[PDB]
């Protein structure tokens, strides 16, 4: 069987931090 | 290997020192003598390399 997945399985893709921006 | 063999066919040991040379926090480290630290004064600094 089946279900939508939504929006998951977003990961932080470095190890640096970053606040305030739109990475991509 | 037989040691008659001509140099090309000699074994040879190898050793291949691989590194994660990441943003992540280290481990394996330079001899490097630390410092105190300083703060709101302009300063060089070297935090792990
Ligand atoms: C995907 O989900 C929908 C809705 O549940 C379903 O109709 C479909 O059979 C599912 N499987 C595939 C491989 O599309």
């Amino acid at each position: 069987a089946y279900t939508n997945s939504f929006t998951r399985g977003v990961y932080y893709p470095d190890k640096v931090f970053r606040s305030s921006v739109l990475h991509s | 290997f037989q040691p008659t063999y001509g140099v090309g066919y000699q074994p040879y040991r190898v050793v291949v020192l691989s590194f994660e040379l990441l943003h992540a926090p280290a481990t394996v480290c330079g001899p490097k003598k630390s410092t105190n630290l300083v703060k709101n004064k302009c300063v060089n600094f070297n935090f792990n390399g």
